[PDB]
């Protein structure tokens, strides 16, 4: 090209290839890292909240990691403003699935329902593209614990370790590298989660004001999802902290 | 074959068509069931400057029709500087409305007689509760159609159109007969004539009496 | 072509990856009246500069600290129309909430629902975002709340923040003076000082309105009541 | 933001002038009217013999007894045909006789210029048809072939050839066919003309032949059936 | 150019160019004569053609078998109104049950043609239509042009080089009312010959004739069914 | 420049730094291209006098459509682009049609003019449809408030007048109306008066050759809007000719 | 009108009628048109400029050319 | 230049300028200066009074028929200030909103609520991509049957603020300043007082002083259960009183 | 006096000029040039 | 906004901008080849974009829309391996196919779904705001008749049947390559049908045959995806014969 034929999504690209999506991917990198690691009794999500400021009202512990359903939770990397419509939408879909199927909703099914809305916005209706990558964490009895990655465009993939945010390229390779398979436990995936989160992020300290950590753990055959509170979060950070400290001068 | 139990009725609308005029007589009385609530009542309306409409049977169903024919006439005159609407389009479109409302089994009949000239021809049209449009020599609808119209038919049978004088004697004969034979009405008639300037027909006044068969 | 079309639209994305539009909306609020909100942790205070100067404002049915429901108030900055629709929808949503649970809505659930709505205008194209930044106060569950909802359609948790004229300077004073847990009466005194930084032309006999939210509930306060606090600390 | 239509200073639509140029790029359609049928002959526009000549949407059915051949933008044509198709099959259900080839032609010419978007209509197009069509079918007065083109010009035709050279396609028709003569020869003439506008020499693979007769009605040809009409080059 | 790309761009004259540019298509398109007596309405048309292996384009169209039109301009826009008008007729007998007045329909189309000239960018319909009709009132020769303005006229001629036809109609303003079905047709040919060069006159194959009036319903005459009407060849000046 | 002819009229979703969009100012120019329509108000009706521009003498009645019948007591004389003239006729008329059905009585002009004026301004707001660009008058005789005359310009401003003229000779014509009397006198005396103003104003740098059309809407025609009779028209015209010379 | 004085005044040209047909032609362009009208007339074996002659002249002078793209032109 | 910036979408379709205020909204205020209608409204305790130029340029116009005082409720009244094209469109819109409300609530409308509600409607016009904000100001008068006389004013975009005394127009800043002195040194109100104070401040700013057939003064008094237009009879009486008053 | 929009040679005009050059040099006669001209868009004399 | 920018403008090209441009995308990312056989019409894909920690069950590059029709695609655009655009098209085309069964029974024919899909992209060219999908799908299947068909659709929405057709990594290149391998013998034999697919894929071989996934589908029967392990058996032997021709 030499000029876009976009300026609306009710008019389209001078190549028919959508530039806006590549700027959206860059948008996840602007925002803080989101990572998901797999465990053999749970799955956990670790995300960097928008708020770093000391003054926090703290009525919410969920401000980027939202528990949607009685089987699944998701996280946001990107603009916070976008999650609010999405999170309420996800709640509707998630319970919608239960009504008909009444099964521990699989991660692949929830993500495909959402991808229908994101692909339409980019095609028509004059709505601006999304700028969030969401990580869905859940349990089904047919493959186990799963992690899925959704992109602004509607592009999806099942992972068991994936990271986006604070330069995606580096982060996904690193998360993989430190990940091990079938050697894991929930406490050690959590200790590791802070460590990797620390390296991708500029900070070498990190606090529960900066970070918000969620578990999804299966107990007595049913999935209990909680986003953890600050004192509990701090304990995972301090566990990591001794190691981080030795790296430093 | 139908006739709803009417509450507020105009019983009779007389009509005979002549050479450039129509003479219509319209019942003054408005029966609301057995009680005659209102006499003053002219059921002939002025739509426009060359049309008139006169209806008998339910008066409510009439008042709903007069405004509707008013909006149809208002659309049509806009197109010319002094164009006026022909009888047939407005009366026929209303016919289709009454055929549909007849099928809906709770409804009330009205039967109207329109006189207009909007063509190159003077049209005398009817829309009925049952619906149909036709020409007629002399016409009467509703309760007229049932009992005087047959007297009119008798006349019409060897002499296709009556004279002015003979129609007046019949009118006078007729009002007696309706008060005597039908209930709701009165003798009282308004004489209304429509011409190319509008409709003129002053307030309903009393005319010849005879509910006596003591003399017979 | 140039940057002009691409960047401004919310019918398609900014090429920056974040929308230049929400940033524009904050500038609007800067041109607005100065507003401070502070959760003491004994109650919440919302205070704003209200233009009387001779008493040119009806204060008998129209205010700048205004109740959404029984125990929730809002104080605002920026564009006036955008806000009025926002109030009326917000109260509507609250009333649906009071109807169902039989409890007036708390600030923390309300901002999130309110944010969903403001996001829709930030998504829709041809439709601009709401150009009001809201300070929501409340006391529900036995705990006072203060939240900030920005024009983007996002909600952020704060114990004390500043909006309106010179917000950068407000946030710096708040962090400096404010301590976790305080008395609601001391809290008004620093709020009147927070306004006083970038008031413009200074307070007359009364040219502020303050509303308090506490245990008994959110109430906007009368010009006389308001004046008593201003003598203590201008 | 902007309009839709733009008139050129010449006094005619810019988009309509472009739409004519649109025709030059594609397939060719020849239809030859005889009182024994209407035949439509069109190329698919070949590039490999792996492309079947057995079943290819270039001659498509508007009705059971009306076939329509397209030239210009092929793809867009299938949408014009679909709209004509719904009107035509409703008329066929009702009449149980024939649906005038002429009406159908008049109906499609409405779709050529109707287009609005950008605060006019979401139900109307953003483009003009750069399709030209030959509707050939059998009717109660007789077998009729009608020509429509991007300007919307509905005209009745005894014989018309339209292709990637409009001047070329007709001029070959002058040489070879004459209005009145057998059914078999009308097909014969379609193929010769078709070869002339086309790059390459005639083969079974390059074309699809469909004849609509009052005697047989629309027949979509398969490969065995194609070899028969090829015999007469 | 710029005004007509949009419509909301208004001119320094104060008149939209999209309408003016639309009028120029009418100048490209076929010459037509439409004349009335006071018993009949006659449409005398010049047919144009793309091939002479194909039958010359029928320029009298059936809207109803009592009103018909002759088109000058964009053909696609014409056909679109043709169908629109046709349905209106069908509607009129369906509900009202009578032959549609020409006068009710020109006004109705005049309301509809205004709407896209006002819609952003959209066309005014670059076609001028001459509706010849005989209804219950008698004959009407109506002009709709690309401007929503319509004329009620006794005789007018629209299309390519029709101006030359219009001058001869002015001389013969008196003759029209007075004329019979035969006579009025010979004047339409006279008017039609002006359009064409002073090198040539009318042939049977480029003339299409449509007659509706008191004598007979709307029948359209094609390629060589024009002939009994046709005979009458008058002056063409240099 | 108080207007730009390219820039700030690219869409109808614009404003301009003075406060008024240029498209509306152009729409006043559109009315200047056509002849004048005058309408002077009595207390027994309104009488219109419009000069109709002619190019042929094969024209018959219902040509140009300078007089429209909005209702059976509302008259309209128009000036400006005839294309635009038909839609404004529809807008006033549809409002009238709904009104007649529901309310069941003759429309007061005080309500109609503001009500219509809202609609005329409403196209200007939208970029779904372009501003109007013909100007019209509403003149009514009713028992609802008497004879009343309003003028609504394509901007969407409605004002009262005893005498309004809209054209390219509106300024010159309005002053001329003020010198004459017609305010209290009958429609029969007035008709003569509407004709003469048109001839005296009639310039050769604002208008072209015309045939006169005048119209009633008052007590003589019994409410309803009709065109004046040919015989009457010619006496009103005969005074109009004499008065110029 | 002024141009018809320059050449000759035919009974055929009618200024009122002519004005309607065409749109947006100015003085200079018009002079070219009258010169063109004359070209047509010389071919005919005429000196008169016919009404049809003026019209035709209009089309040659612009960007437009014989044998148009359009199938109505 | 001027407020806002042409760059990008903000006049093609309504999407915010750098200022964070719509391009059209800032321009929207300028639209009052286009109008030439200069208004001051003063609030009593017995009436709410509005005084405005009626803008009758010639007596060829009928003084009665020309108006800018409208009856928008059952006794709530308003005056229009600014571009007239905007002003009639706002009036008619306000009227719909007014009727619906009266029914629902079931009693006559507070002046405050009516101004608040029109203020919500005007945001709608602002937000929609086809439309553009109104350029006019509606000044509502009415007596709330609790609080007393209230004078409200709505801004072009649909801003709402409370007022007990207001002015709007070309010379908005000057009119509000003359009235500000009068509010401070508040007189006790009666029908006559309130009216005298409204006219006097408007006549200082303009420095012409009104004719008794060129202004329209509109009141909602306790004695009328209707919205009433003062007309030439009443205004003439206050006008001769002004010269003599001080 | 006039403006003429200069347009590329029509289909007959390009066939005719090619024919003239073609005969001069060694070409096989029955030439496929016609099939190619019709297939292709407007082509100028320089081009042929 | 500019004339060129707008979705409406038929362009000197003589064809709508957004339809033209979608057509220039049918090379690069992923590769889909389908050849016709008597007993199985077989499609094969190379590149499911799998790191082999990514689920291969989630990404479908070979999805069965019916119970006798299946399709494989490829396409060009911004951001690699892009599941989304292809995935909406699978969802609407598959439901429509199941809805067709419900309306008018038995497994739906190859040619009908292909007609539906080509028209689906076409209708969008009229529809508001909508450009056509840039996708070419190799619709592979058997009819209810059992007549094998191999169909291909293009981005404008014109469709043609072929005996064998290949797209992606340069559409034109893979089509040309496949034509040397195709023979009338290849269609009759069950071993050769698979190898013909694999033979087009290999000229842009990446990561084994485990990367390459093939399916055979039969006359009325569901999609059978041959193991990622079976595919490898063909590739080792064939790859050697492949080097020689190019």
């Amino acid at each position: 090209m030499s000029r876009r034929y976009d300026s609306r999504t009710t008019i389209f690209s001078p190549e028919g290839r959508l530039y806006q999506v590549e700027y959206a991917m860059e948008a996840i990198g602007h925002a803080g890292t989101c990572l998901g690691i797999l465990a053999n009794d749970g799955v956990l999500l670790a995300a960097e909240r928008r708020n770093i400021h000391k003054l926090l009202d703290e009525v919410f512990f969920s401000e980027k990691i939202y528990k949607l359903n009685e089987d699944m939770a998701c996280s946001v990397a990107g603009i916070t403003s976008d999650a609010n419509v999405l999170t309420n939408e996800l709640r509707l879909i998630a319970q919608r699935y239960l009504l008909q199927y009444q099964e521990p909703i699989p991660c692949e099914q929830l993500v495909t329902a959402l991808c229908d809305i994101k692909q339409a916005y980019t095609q028509f209706g004059g709505k601006r593209p999304f700028g969030v990558s969401l990580l869905y964490i859940g349990w089904d009895k047919h493959y186990g614990f799963q992690l899925y990655q959704s992109d602004p465009s509607g592009n999806y993939g099942g992972w068991k370790a994936t990271c986006i945010g604070n330069n995606s390229a580096a982060a996904v390779s690193m998360l993989k590298q430190d990940y091990k398979e079938g050697e894991m436990t929930l406490k050690s995936a959590l200790a590791l989660a802070v460590k990797v989160l620390n390296k991708t992020m500029d900070v070498s300290k990190l606090s529960a004001e900066k970070v918000e950590i969620a578990t999804l753990t299966r107990e007595n055959g049913k999935t209990v999802i909680r986003v953890l509170k600050q004192k509990e979060v701090e304990q995972l950070i301090k566990k990591h902290e001794e190691e981080e400290a030795k790296a430093e001068r | 074959t139908q006739n709803p139990m009417v509450t507020g009725t105009s019983v009779l609308g007389v009509k005979f068509d002549c050479g450039v005029v129509i003479a219509a007589d319209m019942l003054g009385s408005y029966g609301s069931l057995a009680r005659f609530r209102n006499i003053s009542r002219i059921m002939r309306v002025n739509d426009s400057t060359m049309l008139g409409a006169s209806g008998d049977y339910a008066d409510f169903q009439y008042l709903k029709q007069v405004l509707g024919q008013m909006v149809i006439d208002e659309e049509l005159f806009g197109d010319g500087h002094s164009y006026s609407p022909r009888a047939i389009h407005s009366w026929l479109t209303r016919a289709m409305y009454s055929r549909r409302s007849k099928m809906n089994p709770l409804w009330n009949t009205k039967v109207i007689g329109g006189y207009a000239g909007g063509e190159s021809f003077l049209g005398y049209v009817d829309m009925l509760g049952v619906a149909y449009e036709a020409p007629s020599l002399a016409t009467g609808y509703g309760a007229y159609l049932a009992q005087p119209l047959l007297r009119e038919v008798l006349e019409k049978q060897p002499v296709l159109s009556q004279t002015e004088a003979r129609e007046l004697v019949e009118r006078c004969m007729r009002v007696l007969y309706y008060r005597d034979a039908r209930s709701y009405n009165r003798f009282q008639v308004a004489t209304v004539t429509e011409k190319g300037v509008e409709i003129e027909g002053p307030l309903s006044a009393q005319t010849n009496w005879d509910i006596a068969h003591m003399i017979s | 072509m140039a940057e002009r079309g691409y960047s401004f639209s919310l019918t398609t994305f900014s090429p920056s990856g974040k929308l230049v539009q929400i940033e524009y909306a904050l500038a609007a609020v800067a041109g607005g009246a100065p507003s401070v909100g502070i959760k003491a942790a004994n109650g919440v205070v919302l205070a704003t500069e209200k233009k009387q100067k001779s008493i040119l404002y009806d204060e008998r049915s129209v205010h700048k600290v205004e109740p959404i429901t029984k125990h929730i108030g809002l104080v605002y900055s920026g564009m006036g129309p955008d806000y009025r629709v926002l109030v009326h929808r917000a109260r509507k949503l609250a009333q649906q909430y009071y109807l169902v649970y039989q409890e007036p809505i708390p600030t923390a659930q309300l901002v999130q629902r309110v944010a969903s709505v403001m996001q829709e205008y930030t998504q829709s194209g041809g439709v601009r975002p709401f150009g009001v930044s809201l300070l929501i106060c409340g006391w529900n569950e036995g705990r006072p709340y203060l939240f900030q909802s920005d024009p983007s359609g996002a909600y952020f948790a704060w114990k004390a923040t500043a909006m309106g004229k010179n917000y950068v300077n407000g946030k710096t004073f708040l962090e400096k003076r404010y301590n976790e847990d305080l008395e609601l009466e001391d809290a008004i005194h620093t709020a009147i000082l927070t306004l006083k930084e970038s008031f413009e032309g200074q307070m007359t006999e009364d040219n502020i309105e303050v509303g308090i939210c506490n245990e008994a509930g959110f109430r906007r306060l009368t010009p006389t009541e308001v004046r008593d606090y201003l003598a203590a600390i201008a | 933001d902007r309009g839709v239509n733009t008139f050129s200073p010449e006094g005619r639509l810019f988009q309509v002038e472009y739409a004519i140029e649109g025709h030059k790029l594609g397939s060719t359609a020849i239809g030859i009217q005889t009182s024994e049928g209407v035949c439509l002959a069109v190329e698919k526009r070949i590039t490999s013999p792996l492309m079947e000549p057995s079943s290819i949407e270039k001659i498509v059915e508007i009705d059971a007894h009306i076939g329509c051949a397209m030239s210009g933008l092929i793809a867009d044509a299938k949408t014009l045909i679909d709209k004509a198709r719904v009107e035509t099959q409703n008329h066929w259900f009702t009449y149980n006789e024939t649906m005038t080839v002429e009406s159908v032609t008049q109906a499609v010419s409405n779709l050529a210029l109707q287009f609005g978007e950008e605060d006019a209509d979401p139900g109307a197009m953003s483009r003009p048809f750069g399709v030209a069509l030959l509707f050939g079918g059998v009717d109660e007065k007789g077998p009729q072939l009608f020509h429509m083109d991007p300007s919307g010009t509905f005209v009745q035709c005894d014989a018309r050839a339209i292709g990637s050279a409009s001047e070329g396609a007709q001029s070959s028709l002058q040489e070879v066919y004459h209005k009145s003569t057998t059914l078999k020869e009308a097909i014969k003439s379609s193929l010769i003309i078709l070869k002339q506008v086309m790059e390459e020499k005639l083969n079974a693979t390059n074309i699809e032949l469909a004849t609509v007769q009052p005697g047989q009605n629309f027949h979509m040809f398969t490969k065995e059936e194609l070899e028969e009409v090829i015999k007469d080059i | 150019n710029q005004y007509d790309n949009d419509v909301t761009v208004w001119s320094p004259q104060g008149r939209i160019h999209q309408i003016e540019y639309a009028m120029e298509a009418v100048k490209q398109g076929s010459a037509t004569v439409g004349l009335k007596s006071k018993t009949h309405a006659v449409l005398v048309a010049l047919k144009r053609a793309q091939s002479e292996l194909a039958a010359h384009q029928k320029k009298i169209l059936h809207v109803d078998n009592h009103i018909g039109i002759s088109i000058a301009g964009l053909t696609a826009d014409a056909r679109l109104l043709c169908n629109f008008m046709r349905q209106e007729c069908l509607d009129s007998r369906f509900v009202f049950d009578r032959p549609l007045p020409v006068s009710r329909l020109v006004s109705l189309i005049g309301s509809k043609t205004q709407i896209p000239t006002q819609r952003y960018g959209r066309r005014p319909y670059g076609v001028g239509l001459l509706i010849a009709g005989y209804d219950d009132m008698g004959p009407h020769v109506f002009q709709t042009c690309p401007s929503a303005n319509y004329f009620d006229c006794r005789a007018m001629s629209i299309g390519a080089r029709s101006q030359s036809a219009r001058t001869y109609l002015e001389r013969h303003m008196s003759e029209f009312m007075q004329c019979n079905l035969d006579e009025l047709v010979k004047h339409g040919l006279r008017a039609l010959r002006e359009t064409l060069p002073a090198e040539q006159d009318l042939t049977t194959k480029n003339v299409s004739i449509g007659i509706v009036g008191k004598d007979l319903e709307f029948t359209i005459y094609d390629d060589d069914d024009v002939s009994p009407f046709l005979d009458g060849l008058e002056e063409r000046p240099q | 420049m108080s207007s730009i002819g390219t820039g700030y009229d690219l869409s109808a979703s614009t404003f301009s730094p003075d406060g008024r969009v240029f498209q509306v100012e152009y729409a006043m120019k559109a009315v200047e291209n056509s002849s004048t329509a005058i309408g002077i108000r009595c207390k027994d009706g309104v009488v219109f006098g419009v000069e109709k521009l002619v190019l042929s003498k094969l024209y018959e009645e219902g040509s140009n459509k300078r007089l429209f019948n909005v209702d059976r007591h509302v008259g309209m004389a128009v000036a400006g682009l005839l294309a635009d003239a038909r839609s404004l006729a529809d807008i006033a008329r549809e409002e009238a049609s709904n009104f007649r059905s529901n309310f069941g009585y003759n429309i007061p002009l005080k309500h109609l003019a503001d009500r219509v004026a809202m609609y005329v301004h409403a196209y200007t707001l939208y970029s779904a449809v372009r501003p109007f660009g013909c100007s019209f008058m509403l003149g009514s005789y009713s028992v609802n408030d008497g004879a009343q005359l309003y003028m609504i310009d394509p901007s969407g401003v409605s004002y009262g007048y005893w005498g309004c003229a809209i054209g390219k000779a509106r300024q010159a014509a309005k002053t001329e109306i003020e010198k004459l009397q017609m305010k209290e006198m009958t429609c029969r005396d007035v008709v003569k008066e509407v004709a003469k103003i048109i001839y005296i104003v009639h310039d050769e740098v604002k208008d072209k050759a015309f045939e006169l059309e005048l119209s009633w809407v008052g007590e003589l025609t019994k409410g309803r809007h009709e065109i004046v009779p040919k015989d009457v028209r010619e006496e009103a015209e005969k005074y109009a000719k004499e008065s110029l010379k | 009108q002024i141009h018809s004085r320059k050449m000759n005044v035919s009974p055929d040209v009618n200024y009122e009628e002519l004005a309607r047909c065409t749109d947006d032609f100015n003085g200079a362009q018009c002079k070219a048109v009258c010169v063109e009208a004359g070209m047509i007339a010389l071919r005919r074996g005429a000196t008169e400029l016919t009404h049809e002659d003026y019209m035709e002249g209009i089309l040659e002078v612009q960007a437009k050319k014989k044998a148009n793209l359009q199938y109505y032109a | 230049m001027s407020r806002g910036s042409s760059a990008g979408f903000d006049r093609h379709i309504t999407i915010f300028s750098p200022e964070g205020r719509l391009y059209q909204v800032e321009y929207a205020f300028k639209a009052i200066n286009q109008g030439g209608l200069t208004s001051v409204a003063v609030r009593g305790k017995d009436c709410a009074v509005i005084v405005t130029q009626k803008k009758v340029p010639d007596k060829l116009l009928d003084s009665s028929t020309v108006t800018h005082l409208f009856k928008i409720t059952e006794n709530i009244g308003c005056v229009m200030t600014g571009m007239t094209a905007d002003s009639r469109s706002q009036v008619q819109r306000a009227r719909y909103e007014a009727a619906n409300w009266k029914y629902k609530y079931g009693y006559e409308i507070p002046v405050d609520m009516l101004c608040k509600r029109i203020a919500d409607i005007s945001q709608v016009y602002t937000q929609n991509a086809e439309m553009r904000p109104l350029g006019c100001c509606m000044i509502l008068i009415g007596i709330d049957e609790e609080q007393g006389p209230q004078v409200y004013k709505c801004d072009p975009a649909g801003y709402y603020c409370g007022f007990k005394a207001t002015a709007a127009g070309v010379k908005q800043t000057e009119s509000t300043s003359f009235l500000e002195k009068k509010v401070k040194k508040k007189f006790d109100w009666t029908f006559e007082q309130t009216v005298e104070t409204a006219i006097t401040c408007l006549s200082t700013v303009l420095s012409i002083d009104f004719k008794p057939s060129e202004i329209e003064v509109g009141v909602v008094t306790v004695e009328n259960p209707k919205f009433r237009i003062l007309t030439e009879a009443e205004i003439d009486a206050h006008l001769v009183a002004l010269a003599e008053r001080d | 006096d006039r403006k003429i929009e200069f347009s590329l040679p029509d289909l007959e005009g390009r066939t005719h000029i090619f024919k003239i050059h073609a005969r001069s040099m060694s070409v096989e006669r029955d030439i496929r040039f016609e099939l190619l001209a019709r297939l292709c868009p407007n082509s100028t004399g320089a081009e042929i | 906004m500019s004339y060129d920018r707008a979705i409406t403008v038929f362009s000197p090209d003589g064809h709508l901008f957004q339809v033209e441009y979608a057509q220039e995308a049918v090379k690069k990312g992923s590769t889909a080849v389908g050849v016709r056989g008597r007993d199985i019409v077989v499609l094969g894909v190379e590149k499911k974009s799998v790191a082999k920690l990514q689920d291969e069950r989630t990404v479908r590059k070979i999805c069965a829309l019916d119970d006798n029709v299946c399709m494989a695609f490829a396409v060009v655009a911004s951001v690699s391996g892009l599941t989304a655009d292809a995935r909406i098209v699978i969802n609407r085309a598959r439901v429509e196919c199941q809805s067709h069964r419900l309306t008018v029974g038995d497994p739906v024919t190859v040619e009908y779904i292909t007609r539906y899909i080509a028209s689906l992209k076409q209708r969008y060219t009229q529809s508001n705001g909508r450009r056509p999908f840039g996708i070419s799908a190799l619709i592979v299947g058997f009819d209810f008749d059992g007549t094998p068909r191999l169909y291909q659709t293009d981005p404008s929405g014109t469709y043609h049947a072929w005996k064998a057709n290949a797209i992606g990594r340069g559409a034109k290149s893979v089509r040309e390559f496949l034509e040397k391998n195709y023979t009338d013998d290849a269609i009759e034999t069950d071993d050769l049908t698979i190898k013909l697919v694999i033979k087009a894929l290999l000229e842009v071989v990446q990561s084994g045959g485990k990367n390459i996934e093939l399916a055979v589908m039969r006359r009325d029967q569901p999609l059978k995806i041959l193991s990622p392990e079976e595919i490898e058996k063909y590739v080792a032997e064939i790859e050697k014969e492949k080097e020689e021709n190019e």
